[PDB]
RNA sequence: UUGAUUUGGUGAGAGG
DNA sequence: CCCTGTCTGGCGTCCTCTCACCTATGA
DNA sequence: TCATATTATTACGCCAGACAGGG
């Protein structure tokens, strides 16, 4: 009754039972803004009993608590007004089931929904790992004044926009969005209203609008940046970008302090996430928050504008495809025409077509590449000009939204070499992709690379589990507990380098870690940081602009506070810009953010110089 | 030629390669390994008859009387399957047993017994299969799942890495009977060889060798081969063969016939012993340092002294051989020990046994077996002699027979089922021969490796368990017989046969509870592989391997159905063309090929044949002969896929389908679906619900009637023939005469099964297909099952999906649907829940059903009768009152009237009552009698006024050879007919014969219905004990709503987000809105890019229908539409169906375009599909573009979405997944007992579990106060929480926390113990 | 003072 | 007496949902 | 009904931790 996983430890004291707690499946609903959910008026009736029974009983209605349950059962027509003077300004905690980080128990505010489903914005599902599947969702409510505080105050949805674990946004913008924006700001060769000028970006949106240009068409605009390079004073300058109509109608939506080259580029995945994080760093939390709800609105928007299908004529099969595939089978021919000759050894000759199949494999995704990205080839105004091309699959795999190279190279090129079960790879590959149709020798050579992964995954979990277990339990007692300790031993972060090029470069390793001794400029004994300074950005930008070799900053291993870790030998907050707060549990954050990640990773001559120096 | 519901509907079939063998009966594991089970088979294999013939006679201890056996016989089932589903009774028949008791005299092994007995005995029951594979064990239907366990017989496996933690490989060799005890060989790091049985302590192995009375030198004898050492005229020398000498270095002077062959230093090659061969090298003298190593075979014992020389196995030294010379023992054999192939295992083994004869060995095996309780010489003996070689307590079978000796090579393949002296020689000297290097291990997933157990295995080793737990009551009831005042149940019980086959079908990890909510996933509950099981392996251990799939599977066990979770690959699920062979592996056909020709006769393979033989591939392209078109196909030659010759290969796959299952083969363009995606896809086609209005998938692959029919869930017409179509009742068919038999005139009745609860609680319902005076032949369906379309299988319904982002409505795999979906019921679905209500005597008295509810006033008397339980059908909901069951003295009175669960509604379908004899109300338990009563007898007389009004007319038409006079034969009307006499003339007896017909309806009709009344005029039928046994029958109708799931085929599954107005949806230019839009984003990730071409072939099969819908609707004489027809039918490449469409007599093309205009079906088979420019060419043929995609304006905005999008049918199937059977909401309630913390749960109203890694996320946070009332005030603490309900319903959101209870329960454990926890000062 | 039993425990299957 | 096979214990992911089944004996 | 009190299967995979054996 005391020992295992379902002893009093265990079962019935680090882990309960909850009253006031609810489930169900969850849905998108996308008109939400981040710090609010739906959530169903049948819910919303059974967790809030007693507060709708104190607001029954404070205006008059009934007398004993009897009458207020018998109108609640009965779902009379003044009991619905009760519940939206309850839920107000009430925070709930949304939790999905495998909650392995801190971001899956988020807090927001209620809006209640005719329907039995959470609807739940859908940037906040990156940080869940909630697609919408069948998922389902736990609420809980705060009871008290000061739970209803830390729902607001810390947990809310709008506080967390950066990942504890780095410092990378955790609301970037998903997959819809990002196609709705890639679309949105690119640009053709020609389209509806080629090179004509605009005073401004609202008649950009209303040429848009009423049928006189095209979403991308290449124009000169007047836009207004304002850049604040005062001290906390913005400066507008007004000029005209050579952009396109795009551009513009997303500058509708940026706030004042950003440049317009932040919306200049064509905008796949990784730079709207550099979108946001820069608007963080400038404009801070909230210009950032309402400018994340209006990417997602404006990105699907413009998806539901774009009309962005898949078909099946859009995974174009390359021409030079048949005739690699015979030269690689010549090519095979020649090799066992030696093999019954016996002029070459069984491994060499093993070797061989696993190398001649891999160069096949490369020479079929470079032909397919080069016949998706370049393959629209329209005329402007005579001769003809190429570009990059429109074609869906393409731009579902250019923007980042959801596709590699390697998955859209299984749809047109050739799916590569399958390795069997016994880890060693097959000597015939699988030179039919999807387009084409598998036969069923090499679908079931297929099925062997695939139940070997779905087998990896399903036994993988445990291990990533119990690693995130005795991390916050080894974890568990370390608490910022002072400000100072007072020392001056700390790490010699350098660049980490294995031999070929620099791998992570020291604006990755002491960014935002307090220095030990104050760094020595690399002319000559000159104080450039002093000893105790935290890394921002700012910092980190003149430690590169003079190429400083590598710096000693302070570590925690190195604190000196007895039982706990002082302010500055942990760092920044991460999540927070400031360094980190007096209290705030390090462990169990740190903990959950190296088991986190424990399902991503696997579970089962001479020296050549590069550069010149 | 087709039948006549296959002219229909005929559905457009590509397939280019012709099927030469046609599916399975796809339930015929269960049913011929249950038909095995009961059978009367003499030869007595196997079956019931194997179990009697194993157990009888029993004789006793010299007791003189000896029990035989002779026959037995099961009885007819006292309850059919309908009623013993509605009643709980097992659905069982009672096994007769003739038992022929003899009873000797004193000396009578050859005298005749002095008297006999024998009677037909009953032993317990056992439960029958039901015709579609299934059993009803308590009242509910269950299925035992075939097992997948390794073979009996010896494996040979290696272990090669992990142990010894140095590389050093160990070779083990497991002994595997079917039942008995376990004998491994093993070696050790230190090179010697261990036995162990049972998995108990280690002995060195050679103790068993002189356990089966084998001394030392008859052991080195077996394992050993002999060098001869002579003493001759010097330095005693050597007979050398020249093969003992490969790849060892030559440490002396090799030189014979005054020649020097190879001097010291090289080593000896082969061509040194071809030089020793030619040159005769026999004798060679050796220098005494030769002799100094070895060990020597035999003893030697000096002659004239008299005393032992040496021991056998004894390494040899310079004075040893000073003893042995000078003696006179002229020949020394010594043991041949090669460091590199003839090891010296067996003698070191030797040389650790601390044994040395018989006796002393079995008394260290019999302290090995049972420790403690003395080795005595008759204990031990018998321990030995019956641990492998008696027929009672060891036995491998047939299969492990042949296991045995084909492992070992042996010629023969049956033999006696023990072991012997030879077999453990054998498997000794095969484990060292694999040691040596000779020969090689086995793997345990190889499938030819690897046994199936089905039903009438396991049940049979059930009752095999039972009848010697009876014969040991038979002898025990024997010496203890007093003779003659017993009869032949004095001395056996009914009891242990009955107990232990019912403790099989009940409670056994194989015999589940049946995946029951759609004609697929029964049919692929009953074909399920499954590792798991007794002497199986379990979820939670093992493993990597055996969870993964090995090149034996292909055509015996699907690569792709297989559960994700816990257990994948545990659960494989069996192909479709595979059968099983006789011993229980895997056979699965192919074609044999002698020559070029590729013969259309089938031969079954298993995996330890597939792998001798070249085998094909399924699609390579043959023409008109069977000759191969190329001169190179690819094959596999033992589990290699590699490219063979046009000439060399012996078999090639029967059909493309027969690599996967009848899950993942109803699935078309699988093979452009993605492996995981069409994982994911089978697994959820298994889960979907049976929706109200069957339709029919437009894209199939034509294996929807194989799996529609072969699942017992349509009626299939037993006799064919036309049809008198009563109908609201049940099916009458008048059957053709060449199919009928001569006597029983007979016309068939099926009964039809309407609405009723599924195990899923999902509805059952058969609904008639066709109409009246309509000719059906045999073979074909009748009545339309759940999820069948005129004998096709629909599972879910194909609708109008646009591929686009939609306003991120879709976002992730959401799924936005419109207004048209829910208007038109298209899912709305159908669910049916049984509530009981029992009102059992607990204390105080016994409770009461009465409509006198207290407390409650008139809120509880009204769906009720003027006194009591629910009346018959309105829309009850939640907080209704149902059965009316309270007692008195339980103001004290009290409420446990059995209510409607809280969020149901429904429609009392059926209310049954077999309760405790005295229900009645007022008057209506005998008001009913009545009814009943008088039913029986009006069929009864209808039925045979039915047949005489067939009778009477038959009559009259065989009346014209014996009295054809029309005005002559028209006399009595009701009284008699025929008053003239026939005689002869050319035999019409048929007069006279028919007479005896109505004579003896009318006679047994009288019997009949005697007995009808009887069964009537009864309280009614259950068990004893439970009182009051109301069972309600609510059915909720639920629609579809935002939070439900849908999912296609194809792996796309999806929570339908927001249910839009028409108005709002993606129109084309048509008109017509899209119904159901998906998301593409999907599509590049998830590889499932048969989604896709499913989605343009559904659109040109809709715009098939389409244009027929305009030819016959703008209506056209029917030249017009057969010439459409045909051009449909007709369409691109060589393909199997074209069609012989003239020959529909111009009424079937119009029945065929009147069941065509709601779209054309296209069968797309498994991995001979349809390909693109098919599909191109069918969308030209309908006005459809070629590109699969239309121009669609915005229902909001009115204006064009840019760069045209992707509109098709999809067939999306609604997945027994709903919302409102998961949401759950709870404030406060009730709590368990022993903790108190909330109960879990939504059946009981509990909270949620708020577990360890949601405290470490609060942790992790700054909150302390959310997570301290999380865990004490919302949660434990009893006093916080009625004081927080009160502050709350106060108006003061504070807590007053406390301490948890469950830690306090933690002290009284903690202290409960030895130890003395306390909690310190203030 | 106005009412009541699953959690307990096993086995099998399913979802994320 | 310091290496050493060998044996014994002690881990092995969270949350949820559905169903069935529960000691023999006995004057 | 009211006290009487425990036997004829094996088929994980590391990974520490303690123990008798022997150069
Ligand atoms: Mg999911
Ligand atoms: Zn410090």
């Amino acid at each position: 009754m005391i020992k295992g996983k379902q002893g009093r430890f265990r079962q019935n004291l680090l882990g309960k039972r909850v009253d006031y707690s609810g489930r169900s499946v969850i849905t998108v609903g996308p008109y939400l803004r981040l710090h609010q959910c739906g959530l169903p008026k049948k819910m919303a009736l059974e967790l809030f009993k007693p507060f709708i029974y104190g607001k029954l009983e404070l205006r008059g209605l009934a007398t004993t608590i009897k009458a207020a349950k018998k109108m609640v059962e009965r779902e009379e027509a003044v009991v619905w007004d009760i519940l939206d003077e309850v839920i107000r300004e009430h925070p709930v905690l949304l939790n999905r089931a495998p909650t392995l980080h801190r971001l899956g128990i988020q807090a927001f505010e209620p809006v209640l929904i005719e329907g039995k489903a959470i609807q739940l914005h859908p940037l906040v599902c990156a940080a869940y790992n909630a697609d919408f599947d069948g998922d389902q969702m736990a609420v809980h409510v705060p009871l008290t004044l000061e739970a209803q505080l830390e729902a607001r105050a810390l947990m809310m949805s709008t506080n967390n926009i950066l990942s504890p674990a780095n410092g990378e946004p955790i609301i970037v913008p998903s997959q819809d969005v990002v196609l709705g924006l890639y679309y949105m700001t690119r640009d053709c060769v020609n389209a509806k209203g080629e090179g004509m000028v605009l005073t401004g970006p609202k008649e950009a949106e209303r040429l848009y609008r009423s049928g006189l240009a095209s979403l991308h068409a290449r124009v000169k605009v007047r836009i207004t940046e304002y850049e604040k390079d005062a001290n906390g004073e913005l400066v507008a300058k007004t000029s005209l970008k050579d952009t396109t109509v795009g551009r513009a109608i997303l500058w509708m939506i940026v706030p004042k302090g950003l440049p317009y080259s932040i919306v200049n580029q064509a905008l796949g995945k990784k730079a709207i996430s550099k979108m946001l994080n820069t608007c963080y760093r400038i404009l801070g939390l909230k210009p950032t928050v309402i400018f994340a709800d209006q990417i997602m609105y404006t990105g699907f928007a413009y998806a539901a504008r774009s009309g962005a299908s898949v078909g099946i004529d859009d995974m174009v099969i390359p021409e030079k495809k048949h005739e690699i595939i015979s030269e690689a089978e010549a090519e095979v021919a020649e090799i066992q025409e030696q093999f019954q000759s016996g002029l070459v050894t069984a491994g060499e000759r093993y070797n061989k077509v696993i190398d001649i199949w891999a160069a096949a494999n490369d020479r079929v995704s470079k032909a397919m590449m080069d016949n998706l990205q370049t393959e629209t080839v329209i005329n402007r105004d005579g001769q003809e000009e190429k570009q990059v091309s429109f074609n869906s699959i393409y731009m579902m795999a250019d923007s980042g939204a959801r596709g590699s190279a390697a998955q859209i190279r299984q749809l047109a090129g050739m799916r590569g070499l399958m390795a069997k079960p016994d880890g060693s790879i097959i000597e015939t590959p699988i030179t039919a992709n999807f387009r084409e149709g598998l036969n069923v020798l090499q679908y079931f050579i297929s099925t062997h690379g695939a139940r070997k992964g779905l087998a990896d995954t399903a036994l993988k979990t445990a291990n990533s589990g119990y690693l995130t277990r005795r991390l916050v339990d080894v974890a568990q007692d370390l608490v910022v507990t002072e400000d100072d300790c007072g020392t001056h031993e700390g790490i010699m972060m350098t660049p980490v380098i294995e031999g070929g090029d620099v791998k992570e470069p020291l604006r990755d390793r002491v960014l935002g870690r307090v220095t030990a001794e104050d760094v020595l400029k690399p002319g000559t004994a000159d104080i450039l940081v002093p000893r105790n300074t935290l890394l921002h950005e700012q910092w980190c930008d003149l430690l590169e602009e003079n190429s400083v070799d590598a710096v000693k900053v302070r570590s925690v291993v190195s604190c000196d506070t007895d039982f706990g870790v002082c302010a500055h030998c942990y760092g920044r907050d991460l999540a927070r810009g400031h360094i980190i707060n007096k209290g705030e549990a390090i462990g169990v954050i740190a903990a959950q953010s190296i088991g986190e990640p424990g399902t991503q990773l696997t579970m089962r001559s001479s020296i050549q110089v590069k550069n010149k120096g | 030629v087709y039948s006549y519901t296959e002219k229909k509907r005929i559905r457009k079939d590509f397939g280019k390669r012709p099927q030469v063998l046609d599916v399975p009966y796809l339930l015929s594991i269960q049913l011929d390994s249950f038909q095995k089970f009961i059978e009367q088979d003499p030869e007595g294999q196997y079956g019931l008859e194997a179990a009697f013939r194993s157990v009888f006679p029993i004789q006793s201890y010299s007791g003189n009387s000896e029990l035989q056996y002779v026959s037995y016989r099961l009885g007819e089932p006292v309850f059919d399957v309908q009623e013993c589903q509605i009643r709980g009774v097992t659905y069982s028949a009672p096994l007769r047993v003739k038992l022929r008791l003899v009873i000797y005299e004193r000396e009578a092994p050859e005298g005749t017994v002095k008297d006999i007995k024998e009677q037909e005995v009953y032993m317990g029951e056992i439960p029958l299969m039901t015709d579609n594979g299934t059993f009803v064990i308590n009242g509910t239907e269950r299925v035992i799942v075939s097992q997948l366990h390794r073979s009996p017989g010896v494996f040979f496996d290696s272990d090669k890495g992990k142990t010894h933690s140095s590389g050093k490989v160990l070779y083990n060799a497991r002994i595997i009977p079917y039942r008995g005890s376990w004998l491994d060989f093993e070696f050790d790091p230190k090179d010697n060889l261990f036995v162990r049985i049972d998995r108990r302590r280690k002995l060195p192995a050679t103790i068993i060798l002189r356990a089966l009375n084998y001394t030392t030198e008859q052991i080195l004898d077996l394992f050993f081969e002999k060098v001869i050492f002579e003493i001759r005229d010097n330095k005693l020398q050597m007979e050398l063969v020249p093969e003992r000498l490969r790849g060892e270095t030559a440490s002396f002077d090799i030189e014979a016939n005054g020649k020097v062959y190879v001097e010291k230093g090289r080593r000896i090659t082969a061509r040194h012993i071809r030089q020793l061969e030619k040159d005769d090298v026999k004798l060679i003298e050796v220098p005494v340092e030769y002799i100094a190593g070895k060990v020597v075979a035999k003893d030697y014992i000096d002659e004239s002294t008299g005393e032992l020389i040496c021991a056998a196995n004894m390494e040899l030294s310079l004075d040893l051989l000073a003893k042995l010379s000078q003696s006179g023992h002229k020949r020394i054999e010594t043991l041949f020990t090669n460091d590199l192939d003839h090891g010296p295992y067996i003698s070191e083994t030797l040389r650790v046994d601390p044994t040395n004869d018989r006796l002393s060995a079995l008394v260290e095996i019999y302290r090995m077996m049972r420790p403690g309780e003395p080795p005595t010489r008759e204990a031990a003996e018998s321990l030995f002699e019956n641990l492998f070689f008696s027929e009672d307590r060891y036995d491998l079978s047939a299969v492990g027979r042949m296991k045995f000796n084909r492992s070992l090579l042996r010629e023969e393949i049956e033999g006696s089922g023990i072991l012997s002296k030879d077999d453990i020689i054998d498997v000794m000297k095969k484990l060292i021969d694999i040691r040596n290097g000779k020969g090689e291990v086995d793997d345990i997933d190889h499938l030819g490796n690897r046994r199936i157990r089905s039903v009438g295995e396991m049940a049979e080793n059930q009752f095999r368990v039972g009848l010697v737990r009876v014969e040991r009551a038979v002898k025990e009831r024997l010496s203890l017989g007093d003779l003659d005042t017993l009869m032949p149940q004095d001395m056996i019980n009914a009891k242990p046969i009955s107990a232990a086959v019912k403790e099989f079908f009940g409670s056994s990890q194989l015999s589940q509870f049946m995946d029951q909510n759609n004609p697929l996933s029964e049919i692929t509950h009953k074909r399920r592989i499954s590792a798991l099981g007794p002497g199986g392996l379990t979820r939670e251990r093992a493993g990597f391997e055996v969870r993964d799939v090995h090149p034996t599977h292909y055509g015996r066990v699907c690569p792709i159905e297989t559960p994700e979770g816990p257990n994948i690959g545990l659960i494989n699920s069996l192909s479709v063309y595979a059968q099983t062979n006789e011993y229980g592996f895997l056979e699965t056909p192919y074609r044999k090929v002698t020559d070029g020709v590729v013969t259309d006769e089938i031969h079954y393979l298993s995996a330890i044949e597939e792998g001798n033989y070249v085998i094909a591939q399924a699609n390579s392209n043959l023409d008109e002969e069977g000759h191969f078109v190329e001169d190179l196909v690819t094959c596999r030659s033992k589990g290699e896929s590699s490219l063979f010759s046009r000439d060399q290969v012996d078999y090639m796959d029967v059909s493309t389908q027969q690599v996967v299952s009848v899950g993942a083969s109803l699935i078309p363009f699988l093979e452009h679906d993605d492996a995981n995606r069409a994982l994911m896809g089978a697994n959820m086609q298994r889960q979907a619900v049976p929706t109200l209005r069957a339709d029919k998938p437009l894209v199939g692959t034509g294996m929807e009637r194989a799996v529609a029919v072969d699942s017992g869930v349509t009626a299939v017409a037993k006799r064919g023939g036309v049809v008198q179509y009563v109908d609201a009742s049940r099916i009458v068919i008048k059957v053709n005469e060449d199919e009928m038999y001569p006597g029983e005139a007979g016309i068939d009745i099926y009964n039809l099964t309407k609405y009723t609860r599924s195990n899923q609680n999902t509805c059952i319902n058969q609904m008639p297909c066709v109409s009246l005076g309509e000719p059906v032949e045999r073979g074909d369906v009748l009545a339309d099952g759940p999820s069948t379309d005129l004998g096709e299988l629909a599972l879910g319904q194909n609708m109008r999906v646009a591929f686009m982002p939609w306003n991120g409505y879709n976002f992730e795999d959401s799924i936005l649907v419109s207004e048209r979906v829910v208007q038109e019921d298209r899912f709305t679905t159908i669910h049916i829940q049984e509530l009981a209500c029992v009102s059992r005597d607990t204390k105080l008295g016994p409770e009461e059903i009465t409509a006198d509810i207290p407390n409650v006033g008139e809120a509880a008397l009204s769906k009720l009768d003027e006194s009591g339980i629910v009346y018959i059908g309105a829309e009850v909901t939640g907080g209704d009152i149902l059965v009316g069951k309270v007692t008195p003295k339980g103001s004290d009175v009290k409420d446990s009237s059995l209510r409607v669960p809280n969020g149901v509604s429904g429609t009392v379908i059926d209310v049954q009552v077999f309760t405790r004899d005295g229900v009645e109300k007022d008057k209506r338990a005998l008001e009913i009698e009545e009814m009943q009563l008088k039913q029986a007898k009006k069929d009864l007389s209808e039925e045979l006024q039915i047949l005489e009004a067939g009778l009477f007319s038959r009559i009259r038409a065989v009346l014209v050879a014996g009295g054809v006079e029309a005005e002559k034969l028209d006399k009595l009307p009701r009284d008699r007919w025929l008053e003239l006499g026939l005689t002869d003339e050319e035999k019409q007896n048929q007069l006279e014969q028919l007479a005896e017909q109505y004579d003896e309806l009318k006679h047994e009709f009288e019997k009949k219905l005697e007995a009808k009344r009887r069964k009537i005029t009864q309280g009614d039928d259950l068990a004893p004990g439970v009182l009051k046994i109301v069972k309600v029958y609510l059915a909720v109708k639920r629609r579809i709503q935002p939070g439900d799931k849908m999912a296609g085929r194809h792996g796309n599954k999806g929570v339908i987000s927001k249910i839009n107005p028409i108005e709002d949806m993606p129109y084309d230019e048509n008109g017509t809105p899209v119904d159901i839009v998906l998301n593409p984003l999907g599509v590049p990730s998830r590889m499932n890019i048969g989604q896709i071409l499913e989605t343009h072939l559904g659109m040109a099969a809709k715009g098939i229908g389409d244009k027929i819908n305009a030819m016959l609707k703008q209506q056209q004489e029917v030249a017009k539409l057969r010439e459409f027809i045909q051009r449909a039918y007709d369409l691109g490449a060589d393909v199997r169906q074209k069609v012989d469409l003239s020959t529909f007599s111009d009424e079937e093309v119009m029945r065929l375009a009147e069941n065509l205009r709601k779209g054309m079906p296209i069968a797309t088979p498994v991995f001979d599909g349809a390909k693109e420019a098919e599909i191109k060419e069918l969308l030209k043929l309908g006005d459809l573009p070629t590109s699969g995609q239309i121009r669609l304006y915005d229902g909001r905005t009115g204006e064009q979405f840019e760069r045209p999008v992707t509109v098709g049918y999809m067939y999306m199937l609604k997945l027994n997944h709903l919302v409102d059977d998961k949401m759950h909401a709870r404030s406060t309630g009730s709590y368990s007992l022993v903790t108190q913390q909330p109960l879990g749960g939504k059946a009981q109203f509990g909270g949620q579990r708020f577990g360890e890694m949601e405290v470490w996320a609060l942790e992790a946070y700054g909150a302390a106060y959310t997570l301290q009332e999380m865990l004490t005030v919302k949660s434990d603490d009893v006093n916080g929480r009625t004081k927080m309900y009160k502050n709350i319903v106060d108006g003061n959101h504070q807590m007053e926390p406390g301490m948890p209870e469950s830690f306090n329960v933690l002290l009284k454990e903690i202290r409960s113990l030895g130890i003395n926890i306390e909690l310190e000062d203030e």
